[PDB]
């Protein structure tokens, strides 16, 4: 922003929104298929118990 | 539609756009941010000196 006006600042800045974003999406995507992970084997000691 | 008009120096004539800052675009007349609309200017060396 010090260094650029708005009218394509505005511009330039929405690829880091775009790419923090697609970063983003990836953690609770791996996250959503460890909980799976780690659910079948909490089922596991629970039938072993 | 509204339309107005007025005379000024050519070096500031890319001075009118949304977002533009200076001596005559800060305190005299400025375009809002949003603007929509299309802009018409020619010189007048001839009928104003």
């Amino acid at each position: 922003l010090s260094r650029l006006d708005p009218p394509e600042a505005e511009v330039q800045i929405d690829r880091l929104i775009t790419g923090r974003l697609q970063s983003l999406q990836t953690y609770v995507t791996q996250q959503l298929i460890r909980a799976a992970e780690i659910r079948a084997s909490a089922n596991l000691a629970a039938t072993k118990m | 539609v509204y339309a107005d008009s007025f005379v000024i120096r050519g070096n500031e004539v890319s001075q009118i756009a949304p977002g533009q800052t200076g001596n005559i675009a800060d305190y005299n007349y400025k375009l809002p941010d949003d603007f929509t609309g299309c802009v018409i200017a020619w010189n007048s060396n001839k009928l104003d000196s």
